[PDB]
């Protein structure tokens, strides 16, 4: 072959798309989650 | 009264467990199972936060639990070991009045109503001020003095 | 390295002045608190001023 080999990082457009929604989709979803606990645990520290 | 439960150690009474309300109160800090096999395979609530374990009560044949209120003014309360004080925000007692092994026990105030659940004190020196379970119109608080062991 | 060194030295002055000037406003806003009996500290100064 003429060219060089590929990296980890040189996959397609289309797929890079779908890493990103679902990648997005479940940190998402962390973020949020650990955003209703942090606002918990500061309130359960205004009630000491 | 007469609304207390020991609660059982392998080999002696390590405080007790009071029917307030629909629950049943007892001290995290406290180990053993209530005497009352009713109670003993009631599951229970715990939070280290409030330092409580507490149950539905089954009212349906328990309803002799007593009465309770939030309300907290200055003046004397009984305690079943004695009278204690309130003022500003503690309650207190001569320092022999109470000892380890009598957490659970309640306070009551003068209609008979339980206001806070007794968890331990601290010494200081002519009084002892006390480790408490007390709750407002809506939720559960703790007041803990400085330097207060479990009972 | 004259300016390198001199203005690494102001800024980081500026920066030990600025935490000063933090402590400073902490002590005072906190004192009042300190010296008054009771002392119910409200929940955003507790968490806003490390008390």
């Amino acid at each position: 072959a003429s060219h060089t080999t590929l990296g980890v990082q040189d996959i397609s457009v289309t797929a890079m798309s779908w890493v990103q929604k679902i990648t997005g989709g479940v940190g998402l979803v962390v973020a949020v989650a650990a955003l209703i606990l942090i606002v918990v645990l500061c309130v359960s520290f205004s009630r000491h | 009264n007469d609304c207390i439960f020991e609660v059982k150690h392998e080999g002696k009474v390590t405080g007790y467990a009071c029917l307030v309300g629909d629950k049943v109160m007892k001290p995290a800090h406290v180990k053993g199972t209530i005497d009352n096999a009713d109670l003993a395979k009631l599951a229970f609530k715990r939070s280290s936060k409030y330092d409580l374990e507490c149950a539905q009560i089954p009212v349906h044949m328990k309803s002799d639990a007593s009465k309770f209120t939030h309300e907290k003014p200055e003046g004397y309360y009984n305690w079943h070991h004695g009278a204690v004080q309130y003022s500003g925000g503690r309650f207190t007692i001569p320092t022999g009045a109470g000892k380890p092994g009598d957490s659970g026990r309640p306070i009551f105030d003068n209609k008979g109503r339980v206001v806070a659940i007794v968890l331990g004190g601290a010494n200081e020196g002519a009084r002892t001020a006390l480790s408490v379970v007390t709750w407002n119109k809506d939720i559960v608080t703790k007041i803990t003095p400085e330097g207060a062991e479990e009972w | 390295v004259v300016v390198v060194s001199v203005a690494s030295f102001v800024l980081l002055s500026m920066v030990g002045v600025a935490v000063g000037m933090c402590m400073c406003a902490r002590r005072r806003c906190i004192t009042p608190y300190e010296l008054t009996p009771g002392a119910t500290v409200p929940f955003l100064l507790s968490l806003i001023c490390c008390i």
